[PDB]
RNA sequence: AAACUCCAUAUAUAUAAUUUUAAUUAUAUAUAAUUUUAUAUUAUUUAUUAAUAUAAAGAAAGGAAUUAAGACAAAUCAUAAUGAUCCUUAUAAUAUGGGUAAUAGACGUGCUAUAAUAAAAUGAUAAUAAAAUUAUAUAAAAUAUAUUUAAUUAUAUUUAAUUAAUAAUAUAAAACAUUUUAAUUUUUAAUAUAUUUUUUUAUUAUAUAUUAAUAUGAAUUAUAAUCUGAAAUUCGAUUAUAUGAAA
């Protein structure tokens, strides 16, 4: 949990060219922290394999881009 | 030659001895006295709070029979209680010897002027 | 007044027990550099010391709390053998032997 | 003619495999901006600037290529490359440490006790 | 303490009967001797389990009711004496005595 | 132990004829450093080999001597130094509280021309 | 304890502009630290030898 | 046996003890305050307590957010993780540790209450 | 960064240390040893030297420092 | 080592022992504390056709 | 091979201007034991002897290292190194992110606990250690916040001394004393009572449920804050409030 006082985990990131033309943000940086701005923009989140298509909501501020992108497939035995 | 000199008492009359027990060491100080004991400059009973550790102490005193002869200003530094205090045992036991060195023979049947040499052992 | 200004502005740098003050500097590359920088401290301490037209500090007493932790950090051995106890009347007495005191003379 | 590694670094003169070389780049580019990190943590650690000015060194800290991160140094063997179970006082893995201090090569070792 | 003593061997049997695994066959119920250490450890085990029923919440309470009834002669753990003592009895001729 | 108490007598001969007072070499406790090493080069951790490795120090002090005969003493003995010793050597000049003439940092630098820089000036203008 | 804290304050100030320390009394991080922290870029450089050996 | 709020307590229990046991939402900390609030000495027992008194406690505790007010607030964040698609939501839903626990042993009590409708 | 001497000093037999014998084997005696121990090649390891006595050398040493 | 298996020869001729340090108060000091004083042990190892052999010489000078 | 040895232990000498102090120490050298002596007894191959006891002398009671051979063609080609064979725009090299942390069952090894011969608080002229560490540092005292008089604990601010027998990590802990402790009506309270008064006795009230989980236990989980780092989402550590499972 980063220090409160530190400020967001802010990184470069095309955010003006998804404002004005609408186009979704293909990103990796999954440590990012989900901006106040962020807020109604589409973001393709890389899971390590594929991009998860997300858009973002006012209860997702302050959690992290990696958070909505699950990385493994659920567990499943040969019963 | 021997390296060996006869041990006497110093120009106060003490008889000065060191032991060691574990990691503890402990120099005392023994004068003619009335049963008098010093421990680090506190009272036995501070220092030691066992009853077992004060009769440690006492041991080498009673098989002379001598608990009341006798002024003790005992000095002790490392390891705990038991190791001082059997350490502080062992030195009034050598201390004893200057004056009477007869009663030598029965300080050693009783055990006191022998170094116990057990310590921790590092497990292999 | 000076003096006592003078220990309460260094603070942790003076030892009342034993009466040193001691401050020490690596801050610079060299040795002489260093040794320049603690001696312009000395002067600048010594003169505010030696300043006591606006405040002398002697309402506040001397803070002992950094020494007294470097104390109890430290064994005291601080007993010593009872003066009552000695018996000089114990101690074994020079005996007389011929041959030296014949081969003195 | 191709050098694997953004910047031009000289070999380190003993055992080279590829992994030591890796960290051997990470060394001296963490060296080279070693001020330069510290300069924009600073800034965005100081409380008495302004947050625009703190969220911008953050930004630029966060853009700074791998090479120049203290935190992926890796001690490994001077003589092997193995890079588990490295003493620092020797530079060597167990194992070669054990070769070296039976053969009489670090200054003082001898076998225990 | 000499109280204590006087419980101590009173309680404590003399012999206790030992199975020995001696032979392909069933083992030997045959009687042994108690030097008087392992005797101790005998009566002192059944003295402690006694102490264990009482009430105080305290064992050094509890443990010094127990010697004291002992002290005054009613115990329980004579009856466990009298049955070891009664088995020994019975396998006397499997002694060997060599 | 044995070059160092060698080459420590050799340093108290050294001295005497200087004319410099000295004491020692007083022997300091023994450092001993340990480590414990898997002898197998895989797996067989249950076999541990114990090495280590002890530093012995020891301390000649030298009194009432000026310095430029100090000087000489350093000088010498460190011409004719012996094989895997180390020396340090503590100084002590007594001084007078008023002296004649007497006896800013890289970080720092770097941060007033990064804060001057215009990714960082375009924000503080206020 | 029974100083007042006004004075005791008064001291700590005037000791630290002798001494050129940095006198915060407010608390606040300053990035002090980072400042005074020493660089390891050298030692941290030479780990696997000097690379200007003959060969 | 006094009852405050519906919950039954023995007479020889200590007050702030009792009430830091029995109410959800109260700890040992926040019984000591209602206590000290209520004019009750430290180690006051129930059945010392009168029916003023009683009723006292009833309407300090009726002013905090316990039992089922402070339950459904953790329901409730538990549920918004869910609505938003975070992981942590997926692990209460799938029963699973959601504090980076392994999962390979254990994970015994994550799969007997990690659950949306958290108790 | 130092002043630095070297110092050569020439051994005349091979078997007088045990690294420069090891060496020499290893490198220059392989075509003796690639086809087995060559019943000639051991016989010269084996008269290399004098089966010298070690007890009355022992004792001789002894006798010396007692003198 | 290989010189389509490895094999092993060993050669050993003499003493393996120091009697100065029996007969007399002289006392024997081990080097690296593992290694006997007397006994000085070497090993080099070349490459063959088949590949690495070892090649072990241990010399007693008494 | 044993041993000789080195270590430990006991003692002696040397060194330290006894403020780098632990001289009750440090570390170089040497000495000492594989103990010795007599005495009675019991056996013997009875002798110039063993097993015992007894008195006497002594500090004397413990460890180490290494290998001689051979077997498992036992482990390792992933510490590094070699032959053969295979890849050579890829089976080599670099970057970003992900994984190695998944979860039905099973197994090994640990930690914590299931309460009264045992857990919890408190103990400042500060009960009592050893061995280590600090130039790719160890961080004092003080102040501020959590937070309350203060202490305690955690973090921040600041960065004293020491690169070390000097200063720091670091006032060892258990022990011991006092207080408290569910189950337990074995308690608590109101009156009265006492030559048990930190307590006794008497009369009232103090629950019901209950083979059971408490003021035991601390898993799980909510929220807020902090630490390291460029970065803590998958996937780190700490604190506070609340939660309080199994046992
Ligand atoms: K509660
Ligand atoms: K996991
Ligand atoms: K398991
Ligand atoms: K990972
Ligand atoms: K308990
Ligand atoms: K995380
Ligand atoms: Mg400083
Ligand atoms: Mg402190
Ligand atoms: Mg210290
Ligand atoms: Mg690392
Ligand atoms: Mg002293
Ligand atoms: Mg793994
Ligand atoms: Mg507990
Ligand atoms: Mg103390
Ligand atoms: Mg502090
Ligand atoms: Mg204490
Ligand atoms: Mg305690
Ligand atoms: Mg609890
Ligand atoms: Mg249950």
């Amino acid at each position: 949990s980063r220090s409160v006082w530190k400020g967001p985990n802010i990184v470069p990131l095309p955010i003006r060219e998804a404002m004005t033309k609408g186009t979704p943000i293909r990103t990796n940086a999954r440590a990012a922290t989900i901006l106040p701005q962020f807020v109604g923009l589409k973001f393709q989140i890389h899971n390590g394999k594929e991009y998860v298509p997300i858009e973002i909501s006012e209860d997702m501020v302050g959690h992290k881009l990696g958070e909505f992108a699950p990385t493994r497939k659920r567990f499943s035995y040969t019963q | 030659s021997n390296n060996i000199k006869i041990k006497t008492l110093d120009e106060f009359g003490r008889s000065i001895a060191v032991g060691k027990r574990k990691s503890s060491t402990a120099k005392v100080f023994v004068v003619r006295g009335t049963g008098e004991i010093l421990v680090n400059g506190r009272q036995l009973n501070d220092y030691f709070l066992k009853m077992k550790d004060r009769e440690s102490i006492m041991y080498p005193l009673q098989v002379i029979e001598s608990v009341g002869k006798y002024n003790i200003f005992a000095t002790t530094s490392g390891g705990g209680p038991t190791g001082q205090a059997e350490s502080i045992m062992h030195a009034i036991a050598k201390a004893l010897v200057v004056f009477n060195p007869l009663l030598k023979s029965r300080l050693h049947k009783a055990g006191v002027l022998t170094r116990d040499y057990r310590h921790v052992e590092r497990k292999k | 007044k000076s003096l006592h200004k003078f220990r309460i502005l260094a603070r942790s740098r003076y030892d009342h027990t034993t009466d040193i003050f001691k401050m020490s500097s690596d801050k610079f590359e060299h040795a002489s550099q260093n040794a320049r920088y603690l001696h312009d401290i000395l002067q600048r301490l010594l003169a505010e010391s030696k300043d006591l037209t606006e405040d002398d500090f002697s309402d506040v007493p001397l803070d002992t709390r950094h020494t007294i932790a470097k104390s109890l950090r430290k064994k005291k051995r601080d007993y010593e053998f009872p003066e009552h106890w000695k018996r000089p009347e114990d101690a074994p007495k020079k005996k007389f032997d011929i041959v030296d005191q014949l081969l003195s003379t | 003619g191709n050098f694997r590694f953004p910047i031009k670094t000289k070999l380190p003169p003993g055992f080279i495999n590829a992994r030591i070389l890796r960290d051997n780049f990470k060394r001296q580019q963490f060296k080279e901006n070693e001020i330069l990190v510290k300069s924009l943590k600073f800034i965005a650690r100081n409380m008495n600037l302004p947050t625009k000015l703190r969220l911008e060194a953050q930004l630029k800290l966060n853009a700074l290529p791998n090479y120049m991160r203290s935190t992926q140094i890796k001690n490994r063997c001077v003589d092997s490359g193995h890079a588990r179970f490295v003493l620092s006082d020797f530079r060597l893995c167990r194992y070669q440490f054990r070769e070296n201090a039976l053969k009489g090569n670090l200054p003082g070792v001898k076998k225990g006790i | 303490i000499q109280a204590l003593e006087k419980s101590l061997d009173e309680l404590a049997p003399l012999m206790m009967t030992k199975t020995f695994n001696t032979g392909v066959a069933k083992a030997s119920v045959i009687p042994v001797p108690l030097n008087k250490r392992q005797r101790n450890r005998i009566a002192w085990n059944w003295i402690v389990q006694s102490a264990n029923q009482r009430v105080s919440s305290d064992f050094a309470v509890r443990l010094g009711e127990e010697l004291t009834a002992i002290a005054k002669g009613t115990s329980s753990a004579f009856e466990k004496r009298d049955q070891i003592h009664k088995t020994a009895i019975a396998h006397r001729a499997y002694i060997q005595l060599k | 132990n044995e070059n160092l108490d060698f080459y420590s007598d050799f340093i108290l001969r050294t001295g005497y004829y200087l004319g410099i007072p000295l004491t020692g070499p007083k022997p300091l406790p023994t450092r001993r450093e340990r480590w414990t090493v898997i002898k197998s080069p895989f797996v067989h951790a249950k076999s541990k080999e114990n090495f280590e490795r002890h530093t012995h120090k020891r301390l000649i002090r030298a009194w009432d001597t000026n310095p430029e005969v100090l000087q000489m003493l350093i000088a010498y003995i460190t011409k004719h130094s012996m094989a895997g010793v180390g020396m340090k050597c503590n100084f002590f000049q007594r001084s007078e509280i008023s002296l004649d003439l007497g006896s800013t940092s890289a970080v720092g630098q770097k941060v007033l021309e990064l804060l001057d820089s215009p990714d960082f000036k375009k924000h503080l203008e206020k | 304890m029974n100083v007042p804290k006004a004075r005791l304050l008064k001291v700590a100030e005037l000791s630290a502009k002798i001494f050129d320390q940095n006198f915060n009394p407010s608390g606040i991080r300053t990035g002090s630290k980072i400042l005074n922290e020493r660089l390891k870029g050298p030692s941290v450089a030479s780990y696997y030898g000097n690379p200007d050996i003959l060969k | 046996v006094v009852h405050i709020l519906g919950k039954g307590f023995k007479g020889k229990e200590v007050i702030k003890i009792a009430l830091a046991s029995k109410f959800y939402g109260i700890g040992k900390t926040t019984a000591e305050k209602i206590c000290s609030k209520l004019g009750l000495y430290p180690w006051m027992r129930m059945h010392q307590l009168s029916e003023p008194q009683i009723m006292s406690i009833a309407s300090e505790l009726s002013t905090m957010t316990i039992e089922g007010d402070a339950r459904a607030i953790v329901k409730d964040n538990i549920a918004l993780k869910r609505k938003i698609g975070s992981y942590s939501g997926m692990r209460h839903t799938l029963h699973l540790p959601v504090r980076g626990q392994h999962t390979r042993n254990n994970a015994k009590t994550a799969r007997k209450l990690n659950k949306i409708d958290r108790r | 960064k130092k002043k630095v001497t070297i110092e050569p000093i020439k051994l005349s037999y091979i078997y007088l240390n045990s690294d420069i014998f090891s060496k020499y084997i290893s490198l220059n005696d392989m075509d003796k040893y690639n086809n087995g121990i060559l019943t000639n090649y051991q016989r010269m390891l084996n008269n290399i030297m004098p089966k010298l006595n070690d007890h009355n050398i022992s004792m001789n040493y002894i006798n010396n420092i007692n003198n | 080592g290989r010189l389509g298996r490895t094999s092993t020869t060993n050669l050993l001729n003499g003493t393996f022992n120091n009697k100065k340090y029996l007969w007399s108060n002289i006392n024997n000091n081990y080097k690296l504390n593992y290694i006997p004083s007397n006994h000085n042990l070497y090993n080099n190892s070349n490459i063959n056709k088949n590949g690495k052999y070892n090649i072990k010489v241990k010399l007693n000078f008494i």
